[PDB]
């Protein structure tokens, strides 16, 4: 009974209230208002049915009567003379601290417990015989025609059906009827508003379990798709729209762990016989909707076939049997239907056919996968994985790791295929591998299921394959696009082909394929290529006999269209077919179609003609490559046949660009153990882990080799020009090199590209004073790539040996390349601060400093002071501070020499200006100290006697005045006054520029 | 059906059950949510079992106890559905694809069971920990990055063995890490792991057992990370915050430097808090906004939040007698505030409002510590608004919105430190004289500092009568003299005062609440005629309300004679249409707290009711508008429905000449927008007699429910808030009596509005002064219905 | 303009796709246009605007997609050079001039960027002794294009792919009075086509010569062409 308990006066459902006089009183009261708004509400839909402010009022009076019964609901909420509680919790609670409030908000907490205590009380009841009549004059006002009126009807309406039982039922047996009647009363405002009641959230919900009714109802939305005469039919489309997304119904064995239930299975006996029953119950009310559903598709299927011709609502049909000759959970493949299906495609419209292979190829997918589960439906949902065609394999296996490799390498007699994205291996082996078995069978299946898949191949004509893609290519003309959805169906007509249904034999999708291939339509020629696809998935299919004859027209084909004679529009094309079928299918399933990429014709070597072509290749062999990147990768010849000397960009490029390639998948460390694995990870010499990816031996040879190479030919360009320079081999092999660190740098290859730096990476890229002009004209940017490599993720030990690079003691080699590698350092520094042992943080700051008195370039004492400020910002403690200063300001303080001498010395002398860089660096590296630091002034007023003197560090002296002078603008108001000094006046100078006098 | 059973079961926790029947229940809900085959309402059974684990259920944490009461779970059937979203060969039959919602949001709920769970996998499988491992790294690649690493941090259990640990596993972790450059697609779940994982091995070691197999897990300087695996999230955090922006909820992210703090070898880990400190320093500044201003703000929050997080759960064990050096010291409280000062200060200037309020948020959290420091934010903090106030940052508009709001989400505490205190009375009288009528937003800002104020204070006078006493003379010399040395450099440490003048200056600072609230409601009948609206015009009945409940009879007796007084007297609802909420509520607020009050209140809304209708009130007719020749009726209509709703079992008294005039009401007054006004009357006096509500609310009861004079942050700390004698709550229940005199009145206007009615049954449809009728008719039938609700009974009719 | 991109442009250029729909087939001996209505209610005067297809001259036509008001002040101008080229050369003007002529305009918005560009797309029918029957096309890009058939405005993008479909070059003009409507079968989100969604309009051979009459349909004549099929 009674659990909420909120001091209900009338006692607590003791019935101390039913022997009580002043609560028969009550309800008796109660009764005469509700006869009262119906004696109200007939006396007005007869005397005054053109009015909405009456019925307004009165529909709220409604909404109250039916709601404001144990509670207060309207008026709920409005800001009344309590204090909120929400309000209050915010003021007061602080967080990780149990309830710290005043008395004040106790008090609300509690009486805001009391208030919820009361709407707790389901209101929910039977309907009243009175409350039924209400409830249906509140529906002919939903169904009035003034939106002023029935739109709170409707809002009204709702609130009533949280409060009655299956009112939904009063409701829907109400509509129905009196829409049946609107539409043989003709084209009535009153078919416009039931439509929109019909798109009630709480109505359209419950519509999806209306299996008895939805019957009736969809061929009076049907009927209704006919704009006699307004906004109709619209609504009815989205309507019977929406209703083909819900639905549905699960016959399917709850997959429970029997424990789901158990724990709380009672004592009593067998009187858990009812369980047995209820699941009895509950399967024939399942199994009656379930045939409801059946009824409903042959029925339409009448209106489609018999109705000679309805308009593309033609749609709402196959949108919907599609979503049930192919459901499961039962759902008996009906042939009469994968026929109208397709006869469909006589309407030779776009929509209709791009659905009709949409549900085709779903329609067997599900025929398809009763076999596969052996009519165990139950068993799609059970994650042992069933089909009979699927094997798992061992892996900790010792002798595994070399199976793998040399059985991806394997083509001829193929032992397993992967298709999908192979996942085990590549960190470590010992898992077990989910595979997939050769010359893969076709399964039997019962003859229902039988004759619905001969009903196809029986119309697979010559002649409808032609009608079929002809369309699809039209469509495709506006767009391009690929779709699976296109592939996956032609694999499907291979399946049905040489299974036996179809007997179309496959040199005819040869010539379905050569025929769409005119190398001018792109839409046409996407239709081809989709065509091949499919031949390349249709291997989960027999015959060794056509697995043959497919891949010789295969190889056939490959040449007509990409040995030579090839557009930015078929590239376009192949390119994208690279980059996706090695990912819907083990390539090892072909013994032609790889083997005929990585055959490579193509990569000249000189330019005394046109050396030759393209691309041609490469962007395509690299894109699959790529997508396997793991499988099939034997190349012993691609590494022995690259080429780095070749003449043309698009090349030199390109051959980099797969080099990065190459490596990437000689580069996954797949180990043998996981444990064999953890072990390697545990003894490394960062408290980090391995390398992850790391190139093996036999490669860090030939990267090497490339560079060492080059460093041979400096004798090439022993004095040559920026126009004798772009035809010599050194500049190839260089530039080919170029390309390839770029494509490392990028990306998830960048842990690749790491240990090559500070030998090889570096030494080179700074071949730049191997001239400036010769970057310009085969543009090159390797300023923006050296320093853009002082961001990366850099290990512990690299760390070392690269601040050791820079920081030569061989530096004083370079030479504006300088102002170079003190770039790189100012972003190593931002990528590496707090990660640099304050030993190495002090061999870049004594390369640093030592820069702002390098003889020669001026250029550089200044880029040097730039950054000697980014070290002083992370540098707040005060004794490696307070000892710069001091280094500086002891070759200028005081007057050490007399005003003639400063302008001397502030024109030529180097070692000043490094100390008044130097010390300019530092007061700029502390920006806004919010309370100034009385070193400042005292350190600006050494440097203002010298901000005064015209030359070369008098000048970058008034930079560090007035850079200052500016940034502390705003904080002025205040910093004038820890400047005693007069020397408020030594700052009015500093600035100045040639429009200033 | 189960939804819905499995819904009144959620509608059963609100009492209590035994942690037998939990064992039961949350077994029940673990394997239930992992069904497959049938539409399932999911997120509801991830989220009984969520709360039947709870591990805050009021303190209480059921995932312990239900550990100890012998719980224990499937992996297999987690880990086997959780892997359906890998690569299953042959396309065909791959269910399960990331990027596309449907399916990421059930990965998403998957894997959050998982972690609900985790706790559940037999820690005695000692081959669980390993072989679950050896799987998941075997399936890593590119394509699995994805779905593998979530995988484990939320469906592999935190173990510890003897041979095989799990932060054996970290220098994988560190290994994928520092391999990719920031990506917030893979970071995140490596600061989830190695965080939750330290989090783990911390909260174990404290008091509980320390141990699960093995307390072979050793803490120090840098909790259970390396000095290089420390080193190395410290560059990467300072890699988000200056350069790669990579990071989602910080939380999360915080975790590991957090718990990796160690009491008494913390030094070495601070030196490298400092450093990044100091690098950030300049990305907080207000005018260097940027991607990066967004992560170190929800950061310099979310670590402040996950600090504080961790101290008032070790405190919570140091209840518990066990210290533990591995505990947050006194002296962690103090390098904290010296690192995050300057940072904090700097953010709360900040251009963006919402970048701002995390930065200033952290002061409530710091001050919680209690550490020696404090004194330095309520130094800042204090002179900040005290020139505010000064007018001396009247060219800068953040600066005076800023530093009142560092000033209101820190107001609660400064009514402790013995000193501050003193300022408060003066800082909120000053507060309610600069209430603007243009600003709108000054404003809004303002009430939140008057109501926090009031939230946490008595308004009461202190002074035994010490003659002595007055503000001037007294506190205001030494609130000067506090501020004048606050200013010059100096801190209130440096500040000495007699403990005499000290508390002469607050005794004598509790004489200006009367002063003061001549001011505010002043103040407030000038708002009545202004165009903000609505959220605020509410925040401001909450500071009325507020202030009430604060209040000794004394002054509260005052306020009353106040409101009453400036109601009748005043020149302020001219302008179009007013608030007038604003003072109708603050009125039957006082009704609430003083029936008493309400005898005579009524008696004259009636008397200047009938006088406004019978000088032509409500005598011209409009839908849509309310006549400014009305505004006067309207007054007085919304305050007699207002102080009704609140009058209880003291409209006892009046009761016949209530009703009476209530008929009066409706046979003369016709005007559609009138009614829906006048309607009202009937609800809030039905309801008012049998709703059953609060009544007390004040901030200490009665005027003498003494917990003495020492009683000023309002007990929100004292141990004491709660016993059950301070909340000593009065409610209203609705007496034989009343409900009686609520029935009379069901019965008599029900009649009246049904006779009326069935009068006019012969019918003008012109008049149109007849649908004006009906409709009143059938709006005070109609409120009559409500209010008068709670007498129904919904099961009447099964009876 | 953020990587060659005209944003204000693709802004209208796609508040087109919503309203109206509209229809241009060139026979081998006539022109044909064609248009739906936008949302009407019961109420609304069917039989007066004549609101998107508009004459230019006696030899040329346009049909709208677009914003009405917006449209109208471009077809007000273009009216006018029309009677410029006649009072200066005193012959009729030459179809492409006068695309130009607008599409220059439009064009004048897509750059002097302190104004705001243009709804409205148009297809032009016209007839002039230099080049034959014309069809030509403006989105507010300031593009013009030829065809032997196209359309703008709500599902562009299907209905020129039945157009591509049922095409022969050799058509006759009654025939693209048919291939015009017959694929406003699809195109159409009103399920079943009336005669007072429509609007039409003809640039023949004459009714009688070897020279040329135009003529936008009278609302009847429409309910006779659309019982040839449509609806009867």
């Amino acid at each position: 009974l009674d659990i909420y308990t909120c001091n209900y006066y009338f006692g607590n459902t003791t019935e101390e209230k039913l022997q009580n006089p002043n609560y028969l009183n009550v309800h008796r009261v109660r009764a005469r208002i509700g006869h009262f708004f119906h004696k109200l509400y007939v006396f007005l839909s007869t005397n005054f049915e053109n009015n909405t402010n009456m019925f307004q009022i009165l529909l709220h009076g409604l909404k109250v009567w039916f709601t404001d019964l144990g509670q207060e609901t309207v008026f709920n909420e409005d800001p009344n003379a309590f204090i909120d509680v929400d309000f209050l919790e915010n003021v007061q609670s602080l967080s990780h601290v149990n309830e710290p409030f005043t008395r004040t908000n106790f008090a609300i907490r509690a009486n805001s417990l009391h208030q919820s205590r009361v709407l707790l009380h389901s209101t929910n009841r039977k309907a009243s015989k009175l409350e039924n009549l209400l409830l249906v004059d509140i529906i002919q006002l939903a169904t009035s025609l003034y939106p002023d009126i029935y739109k709170p009807a409707q809002g009204t309406l709702v609130h009533c059906m949280k409060q009655l039982v299956g009112s939904y039922g009063v409701v829907i047996n109400k509509i129905i009827p009196s829409l049946e009647k609107a539409i043989k009363d003709h084209d009535y405002m009153k078919i416009q508003v039931i439509l929109n009641v019909l798109l009630i959230k709480k109505i359209h919900r419950k519509l999806m379990t209306d299996y008895k009714d939805i019957g009736r109802l969809i061929f009076l939305l049907i009927e209704c798709c006919r704009v006699n005469e307004l906004e109709i039919g619209m609504y009815a489309d989205k309507i019977l729209t929406d209703i083909v997304i819900g639905i549905k119904i699960p016959s399917s064995v709850c997959v429970i762990s029997d424990q789901a239930f158990l724990p709380l299975a009672p004592p009593d006996g067998t009187i858990n016989l009812q369980v047995e029953a209820v699941k009895l119950a509950k399967k024939k009310k399942r199994e009656y909707y379930l045939s409801l559903l059946v009824d409903l598709q042959d029925k339409l299927l009448d209106k489609l076939d018999n109705e000679k011709d309805m308009g593309w609502k033609i749609r709402m049909f196959i949108l919907r049997f599609v979503t049930q000759i192919q459901s499961n959970l039962e759902s008996k493949p009906d042939k009469r239907a994968v026929f109208s299906i397709i006869s469909q495609i006589s309407t030779k419209h776009p929509e209709i056919i791009h659905l009709v292979v949409k549900s085709l190829l779903s329609t067997c997918n599900k025929i398809i996968s009763l076999s596969d589960y052996e009519y165990d439906i139950t068993r799609a949902y059970k994650n042992e994985f069933n089909p009979s065609f699927v094997e798992i394999l061992d892996t900790s296996t010792t002798s595994f790791p070399k199976t793998f490799t040399e059985e991806m390498n394997n083509f001829d007699n193929p032992k397993y295929f992967i298709d999908l994205r192979a996942y085990v291996g590549w960190l470590c082996w010992g898992r077990l591998m989910y595979v997939m078995s050769p010359k893969a069978l076709k399964l039997n299946l019962r003859e229902n299921e039988l004759e619905v898949l001969k009903t196809a191949g029986h119309l697979l004509t010559r002649e409808f394959l032609r009608d079929v893609t002809m369309n699809l290519v039209q469509d495709n003309e506006t767009r391009g696009v690929f779709s699976s959805g296109n592939v996956s169906f032609f694999s499907l007509v291979i399946l049905l082909i040489s299974s036996g249904f179809c007997e179309l034999n496959m040199s005819d999708l040869f010539e379905l394929c050569e025929s769409y291939y005119n190398k001018d339509d792109k839409a046409s020629m996407i239709m081809s290529v989709e065509i091949v696809a499919g031949l390349v998935c249709g291997s989960k299919f027999m015959s060794v006999s056509d697995l043959d004859k497919r891949d010789t027209f295969i190889e056939n084909f490959l040449a007509k269209c990409l040995d030579y004679e090839l557009n930015h529009d078929a590239f376009e094309i192949w390119s994208t077919l690279a980059w996706w079928l090695p990912a819907v299918v083990d390539l090892r399933r072909s013994k032609t179609f790889f083997c005929h990429f990585i055959n490579a014709d193509g990569m000249f070597d000189r330019e005394s003609d046109a050396a030759t072509h393209q691309t041609s290749k490469i962007y395509m062999l690299r894109s699959i490559l790529m997508s396997m990147e793991f499988r099939a990768p034997d190349v012993g010849k691609l590494f022995d046949e690259l080429v780095f000397d070749h003449p043309y960009d698009q090349v030199r490029q390109a051959v980099a660009k797969l080099l990065t390639t190459l490596v990437q998948n000689q580069s996954n460390p797949s180990i043998s153990d996981p444990t064999t694995l953890l072990e390697a990870e545990r003894n490394d010499p960062d408290g980090l882990g391995l390398p992850l990816k790391s190139v093996p031996e036999k490669v860090d040879a030939y990267i090497k080799k490339q560079f060492e190479i080059i460093k041979n030919l400096e004798d090439s360009v022993v004095g040559l020009n920026p126009q004798q320079f772009i035809k010599t081999d050194y500049f190839y092999r260089t530039s080919t090199i170029f390309y390839w660190i770029k494509e490392m740098a990028r990306g998830p290859n960048k842990v690749l590209l790491v240990p090559y730096l500070v030998d090889y990476v570096l030494p080179f890229l700074i071949g730049l004073v191997k001239h400036k002009d010769v970057c310009a004209l085969a543009s090159l940017d390797p300023v923006r790539l050296y320093a853009g490599l002082g961001y990366m993720p850099i290990r512990k030990n690299h760390v070392a040996a690269i601040v050791d690079y820079v920081c030569s003691s061989n530096v004083a080699l370079s030479s504006n390349q300088t102002k170079l590698q003190l770039a790189f350092i100012q972003h190593f520094l931002s990528a590496e601060l707090l990660q640099l042992t304050e030993e190495e943080k002090n061999k870049i700051l004594e390369f640093v400093v030592s820069n702002l008195y390098n003889e020669q370039f001026v250029e550089v004492r200044v880029r040097a002071a730039s950054i000697l400020s980014d070290i002083v910002h992370n540098w707040k403690e005060e004794q490696p501070l307070l000892s710069l200063i001091e280094r500086f300001a002891k070759g200028l303080d005081v007057n050490k020499y007399t005003s003639k001498e400063r302008q001397k010395l502030s024109k030529t002398d180097i070692k000043i200006h490094g100390n008044v860089l130097g010390l300019g660096a530092i007061i700029s590296a502390f920006p806004y100290v919010f309370p100034l630091p009385p070193w400042i002034p005292k350190n600006l007023s050494n440097l203002s006697s010298w901000a005064r003197t015209s030359g070369m560090t008098g000048n970058a002296a008034k930079n560090t005045i007035s850079e200052f002078k500016k940034v502390r603008a705003d904080t002025w108001k205040f910093d004038r006054a820890s400047f005693n000094t007069e020397e408020l006046e030594d700052l009015e100078g500093v600035l100045w520029r040639s429009y200033y006098a | 059906n189960v939804n819905h059973w499995t819904n009144e079961l959620k509608n059963c926790l609100h009492f209590d059950f035994p942690v037998a029947l939990r064992k039961s229940l949350a077994t029940v809900y673990y394997y239930l949510s992992l069904v497959q085959g049938q539409k399932v309402y999911r997120q509801m059974h991830v989220d009984m079992f969520e709360r039947l684990v709870s591990l805050d259920d009021d303190r209480t944490q059921f995932t312990e106890l239900l550990q100890k009461q012998g719980l224990l779970l499937d992996h297999q059937i987690m880990l086997n559905f959780l892997c359906e979203f890998l690569p299953y060969p042959d396309p065909d039959y791959a269910r399960y694809e990331l990027s596309s919602k449907e399916d990421l949001q059930l990965f998403r709920l998957l894997l959050k069971h998982a972690h609900n769970a985790k706790p559940f996998f037999d820690k005695s499988k000692e081959s669980l920990l390993v072989d679950t491992m050896n799987f998941l790294l075997s399936s890593l690649a590119p394509s699995t990055m994805m779905a593998v690493m979530p995988i484990v941090t939320s469906v592999v259990p935190y173990h510890y063995h003897i041979h095989s640990k799990i932060i054996d596993y970290f220098p994988f972790c560190y290994s994928i890490w520092s391999s990719v450059s920031a990506n917030v697609a893979i970071d995140t779940h490596m600061y989830d792991f190695v965080g939750s994982i330290s989090k783990d091995v911390h909260n174990k070691i404290l008091s509980s057992e320390h141990e699960k197999d093995v307390v072979g897990v050793e803490f120090g300087e840098f909790g259970i990370f390396t000095d290089d695996q420390m080193t190395f999230m410290f560059n990467r955090l300072q890699g988000h915050l200056r350069t790669d922006g990579q990071i989602h909820s910080y939380s999360r992210t915080v975790k590991p430097f957090v718990y990796a703090i160690n009491g008494s070898k913390k030094d070495r880990f601070f030196e490298k808090l400092v450093s990044l400190a100091k690098a950030i320093e300049t990305f907080i500044h207000p005018s260097n906004n940027g991607f990066w201003t967004k992560p170190n703000a929800k950061f310099v929050h979310a670590f402040i939040k996950s600090y504080h997080g961790r101290v008032k759960y070790e405190e919570d064990i140091c209840a518990r007698g066990v210290t533990n050096g591995i505990c947050l010291t006194s002296f962690c409280h103090e390098e904290i505030v010296e690192i995050f000062l300057n940072i904090i200060s700097l953010g709360s200037q900040n251009k963006n409002p919402d970048i701002a309020n995390y930065y200033i948020s952290c002061f409530a959290y710091l001050l919680e510590l209690d550490p020696s420091n404090a004194y330095l934010i309520y130094d800042k903090i204090l002179i900040d608004l005290y020139d505010t106030l000064a007018d001396q940052f009247i060219n800068s508009r953040h600066r005076i919105i800023s530093s009142l709001k560092q000033f209101t989400r820190v107001i609660r505490f400064i009514v402790m430190d013995k000193l501050y205190r003193v300022h408060i009375t003066n800082v909120l009288s000053m507060l309610v004289s600069k209430l603007d009528m243009n600003d709108t937003n000054l404003t809004s800002n303002l009430i939140n500092g008057i109501v926090s104020i009031a939230a946490f204070i008595p308004i009461q006078d202190l002074t035994g009568e010490d003659d002595y006493i007055s503000f001037e003379s007294d506190t205001l010399p030494l609130v000067q003299q506090h501020f004048y040395h606050i200013k010059c450099g100096e801190s209130s440490k440096t500040f000495r005062v007699d403990d005499e003048l000290l508390n002469n200056a607050f005794k004598a600072s509790t004489t200006v609440f009367q002063s003061m609230l001549k001011v505010y409601v002043e103040k407030i009948f000038q708002l009545v005629d202004v165009d903000l609206e609505d959220s605020l015009v509410t925040k401001i009945n909450q500071t009325t309300m507020i202030l009430q409940e604060s209040m000794d009879d004394k002054i509260f007796n005052y306020f009353a004679s106040l409101l009453n007084r400036n109601f009748w007297s005043n020149d302020s609802f001219k302008e179009k249409d007013p608030n007038y909420e604003l003072v109708t509520i603050p009125l039957a607020a006082l009704v609430r707290r003083n029936n008493g009050l309400s005898k005579e209140l009524v008696r004259t809304l009636l008397f200047h009711i009938k006088e406004q209708i019978k000088r032509g009130a409500g005598s011209v007719r409009s839908t849509s508008e309310i006549q400014q020749r009305d505004v006067k009726l309207v007054l007085y209509l919304t305050a007699l429905n207002d102080v009704l709703r609140n009058c209880h079992e003291s409209l006892l008294e009046y009761s016949d000449e209530l009703i009476t005039f209530m008929k009066y009401l409706y046979d003369n007054v016709t005007n559609p927008p009138l009614d829906v006004i006048t309607s009202i009357v009937i609800h809030s006096a039905l309801a008012t007699l049998c709703t059953t509500e609060i009544t007390d609310c004040r901030l200490f009861p009665e005027d003498s429910k003494i917990p003495e004079k020492d009683r000023w942050g309002g007990l929100q700390f004292d141990p004491r808030r709660f016993d059950k004698q301070h909340l000593s709550f009065q409610w209203h229940v609705p007496s034989s009596d009343e409900i009686t005199l609520s029935i009379s009145i069901l019965e008599s206007l029900s009649e009246y509005c049904i006779n009326n009615v069935e009068e006019l049954m012969k019918a003008p449809r012109h008049d149109s002064e007849y649908g004006d009728m009906i409709q009143k008719y059938v709006l005070v039938m109609t409120h009559t219905l409500s209010g008068s609700s709670l007498l129904f009974d919904p099961d009447f009719n099964k009876y | 303009s953020p990587e060659g991109r005209l944003y204000q442009v693709e802004y209208a250029l796609e508040s087109i796709s919503h309203a109206g729909t509209a229809i241009g087939i060139m026979a081998s001996d006539g022109i044909v246009l064609a248009a739906e209505r936008k949302v009407t209610s019961t109420l609304l005067e069917q039989d007066t605007s004549t609101e998107k297809l508009y004459k230019l001259n006696d030899k040329i036509a346009v049909a709208v997609a677009g914003l009405t008001a917006d449209a109208e002040i471009l077809i007000n101008t273009a009216r006018i050079h029309a009677q410029n080229y006649l009072k200066t050369y005193n012959e009729d003007i030459p179809v492409e001039i006068l695309v130009r002529r607008l599409s220059d305009i439009k064009q004048g918005y897509t750059q002097h960027g302190g104004l705001r560009p243009f709804g409205v797309s148009f297809i032009y029918a016209g007839y002039d002794d230099r080049y034959g029957y014309q069809l030509y096309t403006s989105n507010p890009s300031g593009n013009y294009t030829g065809w032997k058939a196209i359309s703008v405005g709500a599902n562009t993008s299907a209905a020129q792919t039945l157009l591509q479909m049922d095409y022969k070059d050799d058509m006759k003009v009654d025939d693209a009075i048919e291939l015009a409507l017959k694929t406003l079968s699809k195109t159409t989100d009103s399920s079943a086509l009336t005669y007072d969604r429509l609007e039409f309009a003809t640039i023949r051979k004459g009714a009688n010569d070897g020279e040329v009459y135009q003529k936008i349909f009278k609302p009847q004549e429409i309910k006779d062409i659309l019982v040839k099929t449509g609806i009867t």
